[PDB]
């Protein structure tokens, strides 16, 4: 009772469905895109399947330094 | 880390020839193993007789040596004691024993390639795991 | 000592759900 | 009409109970539900049929139904290898054929022919308050299970017989021509304890215990049919029970749950009428097993395993029962009333024999030992079969562990719906399902309790 | 009236200051049998050979427990489910020694309770009430039923039953894990959710009626002298306290309808419960935790460890070193 | 009649969008292969 | 008239979702505290800090997700992405853990908008703060669980892990390695969670099975209205039946619900002090009586010594892959195991 519009009107409606037959598919396939493109990976820094490790060391390439911590996945992320 | 040519070329025989197998060929080998051989050798032991696994050097100082395709292709097909002195067709799946081991009974000559290159290469990538056991784990 | 502090404390516990029940305060309606 | 709540006094999610009433539009209900039973039964054979590999144990592949078909010997042949897989395919069928029926006879009724049937039949309807009516659809039922008792006796003397685990020379299917008549033996399995080394009824170990069980069940059901057909409830019933739509209701989800809590144990212990051949072994089976295969393994490698002491002094491989008899050792000891085909011909009349041991283990024990060590019931629920810290590799999870989980979670909310039910028919009876009334509440009529 | 019926009469009569009642003449018994075997049990009993190995465990004060530490010890393994009262042991000291008291003590114990739940039900009736108390109260009774009968049969043996004892306790629940891996377990999931949602919902209905308790007293009185049992008014505004909590989260998130309200605090905690009984009285027949072991495999088939596969580790901890001395061949199977 | 950019609207959107892209990128990892 | 009354207006609409000035530090903590989980659990591993996979992206399903502790090198870092550990480097801020302070920091600061949000809502309405009294059990944990923790060890590390899985680790590490079990500030957690939910449970249950009938519905959900005088069920026919059936009963229904306040709230009280002490390892790990007596004496066997060895157990098999900065090689041999296993 505070004065929106209530959401049966809204999702029942013909004009809600019109914008929104567009945008949640617009959403769904850049998502599916920022995966299917391998965006993903590269922004969070997410190994792909093959590179978890070099082919002969099978070591984590686990941090170990606080300061120069990034530096070190540089220097693990160049091993590979 | 990938799996490449190198890690499927595997020997062949006793005298050192290799094979180099294909990625399918691998996967098969895996599939089969797993219809086949896992209930008792998941991951390379042998749970009936945890003595004896499934490790390239355990194979290779088996009689006759098992460490290559044609000694475990053989060894599908007329399975011996490890000093190779009694067949244990009887009493271990085999194409001899199809009658009463029956899921040997579609077993393929190309099907027990596939099976040999897949336990011949698995501890290529799992290293001491492979027949290691639940320490491994 | 302990057995002794151990069994006492329960006994207590048995005696204090005796009176706990039976020696309520009545609910009275008003 | 009353569909709706003001009406009916249901709210939408209790919509079924406005039908305690209305026994054309409950007859709809009733059929179509059986339909679904029946359709389940049809499809359910042919995706398992579509999925079956015959080389592989039916245990290894997710079956259940299959195996009720080769248990009562159709498409099997000796050790339980699958000779034709047409009898699978012909239950199936005709079981989804059937349901086709069922659901136009329940659409029918439920939503096209006449909402209540006393006006239409006198036969056909029912008041739920008359008693003898109700003894005498009680009846007709009875003679309609007592019958189907008698199919199952028929299969097993006439028609080609069932499967017998326990068959001499290996597991088969036999024709049973001396069903067990005497009535101490088939009611002494029902004064039988429940408890380790009894078992109560789980404990049938022999077909013609079975066949001829069943054909005291039969002549049971048909002669209590016939009987409560012609007599109408005594008085120390009437006074004894509620009789009420919803009171009938709890009693039947009360026997429901009890026998759902049966057939969990039936298949978790029993390998007679649930052969190991089709369900995989037992709990009880694969420990034996086990113990078994390194006995076998170490024999060979010349353990004198009668001797042989283990860590805490009882014997490695072999010890006493509580009552002297020869047993399997290790944790498996708690399993020593485990029987079945491949080890009983090491047991004496003292328990496992010694001599045999050493001498007389056949390659087929071993073989079936190890098969059954390594297909023990235990796996996930995502179907990755072994103990808990098993890596994935063997999808399993045993047909004897699905059956009986199952069967647990449905007797356990069947027990749970006869309490509801039980207790909401009470109240209604008496008048106060629907709360106290505050110008009558009992408890303001009584003497304080202190 | 004759004798019998006024012995009916006195059995189910309303007046008891405690109610007897058909359940209770089998509840009175059994649960005084099971009180008083336990009492003397926990405090005298000598230890007992759970495990069937002649390794007996000590669980009574008097043989060197604590209130933590102590137990009644579950029967022999090598007894399994056979049925073992005192009058199958050649003596007491037999029955002592392979855990007698613990089977004497759950069976009448589980008697007791489900005749507890019935006599719920019968009260009920006796009152005018309508019924389901014992509904809610079966929850409990499942549970109970489930590690001390259900899980038992499903294994083979009592002496994989739960102990009678705080630290047997915890042994029962590490030792299932390992072989059950129950924290992956779907309907242990839902016990928590029923567990800590009934906390969270007591707290929440608790504390929103505190809030909107109407002034009746004074600063120095108890506001809980504001209410007098047996007043026909309510004493809290339950239009204040929706108000309070659609406005802390929204408005179609609150109950307005008491009944509802209650409804729904009977239900969740009940319906967690009943899973997580069903979790135990499943996982008896091995149907386990979900298992991920090994799940996540990189391009070249190297495994990539995940949470689940840490859970792995410390699950084998558990399985290699419980009962040390009775495992003789490599597969736990019971 | 209703007013139909709100706090409620932000609020919904500030989930459902991302809730959306964030669905569409896991349907996408179903057919990842390694 | 006014900025800030002005302000103090518009923050405090009746609304759908209300704001208050609570809100503005709820709203944006509580989104990226939520926002960052599912980003994390949706495309961040945790591979350099833990050696593990732990987002969709990966492979993992939701029980396996999580997002992960920082490397135990990184302290007790606050680990801000413009610190001088990530440099403002966003992806690698991703991958030395971040997030997990993210979460934990944006969370903490959320709790405490929730809280100024039960107060600011109950002075509005008129009602007295016991819903935000009671949510201070909440707080007690996570700040105890998630902030004085890992504080009081090594790194952050060793705080809970946000996932599924990962938080069944911490309970199973907090066994083997803290035998939290044995605390009796854990068994008071235990009574109150397991009192609440029965109290719960027992309370809804008692009020469905007293009603009166004030309706002629069989389905007795409609014979209820917010505005009624009249109690809708009848406080003197539940005394009696539980007086009857347990011996006591309430007979005063606002020391009830009080007390169905009090039991869980105290309960995770007490648990958060145990984990306070459980921060220095000040355990309830042993009782000394127990192990010189089972020092001296072979055949003295207790569920307590039963339990000590399960704890051995788990250290000494979880360690080399729970804790890979101490780069632990456990030769085989030296594992502990019984027989056979
Ligand atoms: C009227 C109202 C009710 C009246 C109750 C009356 C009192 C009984 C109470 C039931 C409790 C029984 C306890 C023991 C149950 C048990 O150990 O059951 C096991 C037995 C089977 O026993 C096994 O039976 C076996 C039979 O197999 C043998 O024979 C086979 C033949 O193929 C095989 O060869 C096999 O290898 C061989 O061992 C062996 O004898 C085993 O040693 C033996 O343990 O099951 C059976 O008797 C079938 C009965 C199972 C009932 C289970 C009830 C569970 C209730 C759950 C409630 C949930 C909570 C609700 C809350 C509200
Ligand atoms: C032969 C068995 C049987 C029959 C004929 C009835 C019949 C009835 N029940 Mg009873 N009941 C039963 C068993 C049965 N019940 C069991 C086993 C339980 C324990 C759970 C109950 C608990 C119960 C309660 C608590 C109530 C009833 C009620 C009723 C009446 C209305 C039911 C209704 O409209 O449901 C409509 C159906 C639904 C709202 C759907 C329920 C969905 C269930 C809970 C989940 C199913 C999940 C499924 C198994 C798996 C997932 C599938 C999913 C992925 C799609 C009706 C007389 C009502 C009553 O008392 O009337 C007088 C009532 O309040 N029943
Ligand atoms: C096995 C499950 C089952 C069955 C057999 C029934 C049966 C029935 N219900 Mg119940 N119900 C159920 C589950 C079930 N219900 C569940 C889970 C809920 C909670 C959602 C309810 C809630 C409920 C309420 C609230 C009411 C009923 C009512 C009824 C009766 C009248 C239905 C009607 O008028 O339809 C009207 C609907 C239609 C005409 C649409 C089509 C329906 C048909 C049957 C679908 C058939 C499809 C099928 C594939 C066709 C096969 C054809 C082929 C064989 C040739 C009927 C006997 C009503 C009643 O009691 O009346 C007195 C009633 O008010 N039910
Ligand atoms: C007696 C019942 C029963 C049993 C024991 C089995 C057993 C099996 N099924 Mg079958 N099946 C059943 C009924 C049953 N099914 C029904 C009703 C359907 C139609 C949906 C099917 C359709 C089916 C298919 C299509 C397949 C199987 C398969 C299998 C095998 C693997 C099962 C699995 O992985 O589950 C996964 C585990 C779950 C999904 C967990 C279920 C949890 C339930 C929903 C909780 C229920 C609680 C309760 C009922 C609700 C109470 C609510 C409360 C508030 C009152 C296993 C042998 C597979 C197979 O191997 O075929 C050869 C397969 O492909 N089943
Ligand atoms: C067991 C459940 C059952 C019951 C009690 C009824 C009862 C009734 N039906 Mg319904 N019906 C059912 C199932 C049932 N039907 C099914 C499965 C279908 C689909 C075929 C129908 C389709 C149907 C229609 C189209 C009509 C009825 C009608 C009637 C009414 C008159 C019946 C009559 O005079 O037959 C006289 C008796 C006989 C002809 C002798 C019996 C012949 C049967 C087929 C022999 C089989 C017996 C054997 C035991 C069955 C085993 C089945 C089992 C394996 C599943 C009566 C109330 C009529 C009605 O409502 O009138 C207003 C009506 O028009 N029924
Ligand atoms: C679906 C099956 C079924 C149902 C629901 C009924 C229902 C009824 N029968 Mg009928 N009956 C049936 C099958 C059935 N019968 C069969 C197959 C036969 C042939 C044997 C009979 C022969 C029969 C006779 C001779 C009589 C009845 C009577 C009755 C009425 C009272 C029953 C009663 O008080 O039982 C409750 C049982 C008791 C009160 C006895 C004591 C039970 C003890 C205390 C507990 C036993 C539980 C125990 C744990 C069970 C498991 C272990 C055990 C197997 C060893 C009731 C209408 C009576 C009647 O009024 O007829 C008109 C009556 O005199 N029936
Ligand atoms: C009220 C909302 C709120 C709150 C309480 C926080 C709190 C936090 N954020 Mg978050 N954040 C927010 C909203 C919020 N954030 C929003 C809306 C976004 C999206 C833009 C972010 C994006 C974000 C990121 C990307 C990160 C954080 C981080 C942090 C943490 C470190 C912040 C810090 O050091 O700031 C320091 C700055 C202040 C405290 C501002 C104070 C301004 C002072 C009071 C004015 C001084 C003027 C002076 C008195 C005048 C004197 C005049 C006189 C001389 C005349 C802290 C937990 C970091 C983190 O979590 O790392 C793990 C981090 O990396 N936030
Ligand atoms: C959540 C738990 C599930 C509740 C079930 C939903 C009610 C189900 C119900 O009773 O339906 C009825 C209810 C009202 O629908 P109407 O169409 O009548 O809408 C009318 C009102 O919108 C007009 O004021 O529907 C909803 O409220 C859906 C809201 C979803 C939520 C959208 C907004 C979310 C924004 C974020 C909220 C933050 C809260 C702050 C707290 C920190
Ligand atoms: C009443 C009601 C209801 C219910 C209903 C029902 C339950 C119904 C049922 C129904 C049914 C129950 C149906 C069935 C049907 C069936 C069918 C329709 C079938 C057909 C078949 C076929 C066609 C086959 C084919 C084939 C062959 C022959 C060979 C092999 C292959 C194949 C499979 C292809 C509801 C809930 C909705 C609600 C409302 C009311
Ligand atoms: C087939 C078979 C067989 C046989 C079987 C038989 C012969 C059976 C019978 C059975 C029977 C013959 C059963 C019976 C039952 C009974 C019952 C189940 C009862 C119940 C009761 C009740 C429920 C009651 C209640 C009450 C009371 C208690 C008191 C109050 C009132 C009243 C009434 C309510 C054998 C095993 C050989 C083998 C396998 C197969
Ligand atoms: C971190 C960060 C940030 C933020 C971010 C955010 C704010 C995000 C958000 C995000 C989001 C917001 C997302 C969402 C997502 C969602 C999802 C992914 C969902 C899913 C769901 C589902 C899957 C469902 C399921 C279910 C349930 C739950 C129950 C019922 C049934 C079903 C099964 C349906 C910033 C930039 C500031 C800075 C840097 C860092
Ligand atoms: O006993 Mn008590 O715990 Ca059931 O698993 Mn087998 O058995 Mn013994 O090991 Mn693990
Ligand atoms: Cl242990
Ligand atoms: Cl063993
Ligand atoms: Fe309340």
């Amino acid at each position: 009772t505070t004065g929106e519009r209530p959401f049966s009107d809204i999702i029942t409606s013909v004009r809600y469905w019109v914008i929104h037959s567009i945008t949640i598919p617009a959403l769904f396939i850049a998502g599916w895109l920022f995966v299917s493109t391998g965006l993903a990976y590269d922004v969070f820094g997410t190994p792909r399947p093959d590179s978890y490790y070099a082919q002969e060391q099978r070591s984590i390439p686990l941090v170990t330094d606080r300061f120069e911590a990034k530096q070190q996945v540089e220097t693990f992320l160049e091993q590979l | 880390a990938e799996l490449t040519p190198e890690v499927l070329t595997v020997p062949l025989n006793s005298e050192g020839k290799t094979i180099t197998l294909t990625e399918k060929q691998y996967l098969e080998g895996k599939r089969l193993f797993q219809y086949a051989c896992a209930s008792c050798h998941v991951g390379g032991i042998t749970k009936t007789n945890p003595s004896l696994d499934l490790r390239t050097e355990t194979l290779a100082l088996a009689t006759p040596p098992r460490d290559n395709i044609e000694g475990l292709v053989d060894y599908m097909k007329n399975p011996t004691t490890y000093d190779g002195e009694q067949e244990i067709a009887e009493v271990h799946p085999s194409l001899r024993s199809a009658d009463i081991f029956p899921k040997m009974r579609n077993l393929t000559e190309k099907d027990l390639v596939a099976i040999a290159g897949h336990i011949l290469v698995e501890p290529k990538i799992l290293g001491d795991k492979w027949g290691g056991g639940k320490v491994y784990y | 000592m302990e057995t002794i502090t151990y069994v006492f404390i329960f006994a207590c516990i048995i005696a204090l759900f005796f009176f706990a029940i039976f020696f309520r305060e009545p609910p009275r309606i008003t | 009409t009353n569909r709706d709540q003001e009406s009916s006094g249901f709210a939408w999610w209790a919509g079924n109970a406005r039908l305690i009433n209305l026994s054309g539009k409950l007859l709809g209900a009733h059929v179509a539900h059986a339909g679904l039973i029946v359709f389940w039964a049809g499809a359910m054979t042919l995706f398992e049929l579509a999925h079956f590999i015959p080389e592989k144990p039916m245990y290894e592949q997710g079956l259940i139904l299959i195996p009720h078909i080769a248990t009562l010997g159709w498409g099997v042949g000796p050790g339980g290898e699958v000779v034709d897989t047409f009898p699978f395919f012909v239950v199936g069928v005709v079981h989804l054929i059937s349901s086709a029926v069922l659901g136009f006879g329940g659409v029918y009724h439920a939503i096209r022919g006449p909402e209540t049937l006393e006006e239409y039949s006198s036969f056909f309807g029912y008041d739920w308050k008359d008693k003898n009516k109700m003894t005498t659809i009680l009846g007709f039922h009875l003679i309609v299970l007592g019958i189907g008792a008698l199919l199952l006796v028929a299969k097993a003397m006439f028609f080609g017989g069932l499967y017998d685990t326990w068959a001499p020379g290996g597991g088969d299917v036999r024709v049973i021509t001396n069903p067990t008549l005497d009535p101490r033996v088939i009611f002494g399995y029902l004064l039988k304890s429940p408890f380790g080394g009894e078992g109560w009824i789980v404990s049938v170990n022999n077909l013609e215990d079975v066949v001829g069980g069943h054909i005291w069940i039969g002549l049971i059901c048909i002669a209590g049919g016939i009987w409560h057909i012609l007599t109408t409830p005594f008085g120390w019933a009437r006074r004894a029970f509620i009789w009420s739509g919803e009171a009938y209701l709890s009693y039947s989800l009360g026997a429901l749950s009890m026998m759902g809590f049966i057939a969990t144990c039936f298949v978790w212990f029993n390998n007679t009428v649930y052969p190991s051949e089709f369900y995989g072994p037992t709990g009880p089976e694969a420990s034996q097993a086990q113990a078994m295969t390194f006995l076998i393994r170490d024999q060979k490698l010349g353990a004198n395993v009668g001797s042989a002491q283990g860590p805490t002094g009882l014997g490695k491989y072999l010890m006493r029962s509580p009552t002297g008899e020869i047993i399997f050792g290790g944790e498996t000891m708690r399993f020593w009333d485990f029987r079945g085909p491949w080890l009983e011909p090491l047991r004496g009349p003292n328990g496992l024999d010694l001599n045999k041991i050493k001498n007389d283990i056949q390659p087929w024990q071993e073989r079936r030992a190890a098969e059954y060590m390594t297909h023990a019931p235990l796996g996930s629920l995502n179907s990755v079969g072994g103990v808990a810290t098993e890596i994935n590799s063997v999808n399993f999870v045993s047909p004897r562990s699905w059956l009986a989980t199952s069967h647990f979670v449905l007797a356990f909310f069947f027990l749970v719906g006869h309490l509801w039910h039980a207790g909401r028919a009470r109240a209604a009876a008496a008048g106060f399902e629907k709360g106290i009334d505050r110008e009558s509440e009992p408890v303001l009529s009584m003497p304080s309790l202190d | 009236l004759n004798l019998w019926e006024q012995f009916c009469s006195w059995v189910t009569s309303t007046n008891n200051r405690l109610y007897v009642g058909w359940f209770g003449v089998l509840m009175i018994p059994t649960l005084l049998a099971a009180t008083i075997c336990f009492v003397i049990a926990f405090i005298a009993a000598p230890p007992v050979d759970i495990d069937g190995i002649r390794e007996p465990v000590s669980g009574s004060l008097l043989y060197g427990n604590n209130i933590i530490t102590g137990a009644v010890v579950p029967s022999s393994n090598a007894i399994g489910l056979h049925f073992y009262p005192i009058w199958e042991a050649a003596s007491l000291d037999e029955w002592l020694y392979n855990g007698g008291p613990y089977q004497l003590i759950i069976f009448h114990f589980l008697i007791g309770v489900f005749c507890y739940m019935g006599r719920e039900w019968e009260l009920s009736y006796r009152l005018g009430m309508r019924p389901w108390i014992c509904v809610a109260y079966s929850a409990p009774v499942a549970a109970a039923t489930a590690v001390f009968l259900i899980y038992p049969i499903g294994q083979g043996s009592f002496s994989d039953g739960m102990p009678l004892g705080i630290s047997g306790t915890f042994n029962f629940m590490l030792v299932f894990q390992a072989e059950h891996n129950i924290l992956m377990h779907p309907f242990h999931q839902l016990g928590v959710a029923g567990v800590f949602g009934g906390a969270l919902f007591s707290a929440m209905h608790g504390s929103l009626v505190t809030s909107s308790l109407i002034r009746e007293t004074t600063e120095t009185e108890s506001a809980n002298y504001g209410y007098k049992f047996g007043q026909e008014e309510e004493t809290y505004n339950i239009v204040a306290a929706h108000g309070y909590f659609g406005r802390l989260i929204f408005q179609y998130a609150s109950f307005n309808n008491s009944r509802a309200l209650h409804f729904f605090l009977a239900a969740w905690p009940v319906i967690g419960i009943w899973f997580t009984a069903l979790g135990i009285s499943t996982m008896a027949f091995n149907l386990n935790g979900f298992n991920f072991n090994h799940s996540v495999v990189d391009a070249q088939g190297n495994v990539i460890n995940t949470w689940a596969d840490i859970i792995n580790r410390a699950n084998l901890g558990m399985e290699v070193m419980h009962e040390r001395n009775a495992h003789n061949f490599p597969l736990d199977l019971a | 009649s209703y007013p139909i950019f709100t706090v409620r609207w932000v609020a919904v959107h500030t989930l459902a969008v991302p809730t959306i892209f964030f669905l569409g990128a896991i349907a996408a990892m179903q057919f990842i292969q390694r | 008239r006014g900025w800030f009354d002005i302000l103090d207006d518009w923050l405090k609409r009746d609304r759908f979702v209300f704001v208050g000035w609570s809100g503005i530090l709820l709203f944006p903590c509580a989104y990226l505290a939520l926002g960052g989980w599912l980003t994390g659990t949706t495309f961040v591993t945790s591979w350099y800090t833990h050696g593990l996979a732990s987002s969709y992206l990966e492979g993992c399903n939701f029980l396996t997700v999580a997002v992960s502790t920082p490397a135990n090198s990184m302290g007790h870092s606050l680990l801000l992405l413009w610190g001088p550990e990530a440099q403002g480097d966003f992806t690698r801020w991703c991958q030395l853990g971040g997030l997990w302070t993210f979460i934990a920091l944006h969370g903490a600061f959320g709790l405490i908008g929730f809280m100024l949000r039960q107060f600011e809502i109950a002075r509005l309405v008129g009602v007295r703060p016991y819903n935000a009294i009671a949510f201070s059990a909440p707080i007690a944990v996570f700040v105890s669980v998630f902030l004085i923790y890992p504080l009081g060890q090594s790194s952050w590390f060793f705080a809970p892990s946000f996932g599924v899985a990962a938080i069944f680790r911490f309970l199973l590490f907090f066994q083997g390695f803290h035998n939290w079990t044995l605390n009796p500030f854990h068994m008071m957690g235990v009574a109150g969670v397991l009192g609440g939910a029965l109290l719960c449970a027992i309370h809804g249950a008692t009020v469905e099975n007293t009603l009166f009938q004030d309706g002629e519905g069989a389905s007795t959900f409609r014979a209820f209205n917010p505005t009624q005088a009249e109690e809708t069920y009848s406080m003197v026919t539940a005394n009696r039946f539980w007086s009857q059936i347990f011996g006591i009963a309430f007979s005063n229904k606002r020391w009830l619900h009080f007390f169905m306040l009090f039991v869980p709230v105290t309960g995770l009280w007490m648990s958060a002090i145990g984990v306070v002490g459980l921060a220095l390892n000040l355990r309830s790990y042993d009782f000394i009586s127990q192990e010189i007596r089972a020092a001296e004496d072979p055949e003295f066997e207790t569920f307590y010594t039963k339990n000590l060895l399960l704890n051995e157990g788990i250290r000494a098999w979880m360690a080399p892959q729970d804790q890979p900065h101490e780069n632990f090689v456990f030769p085989e041999e030296v594992l502990p195991r019984g027989n056979a296993l």
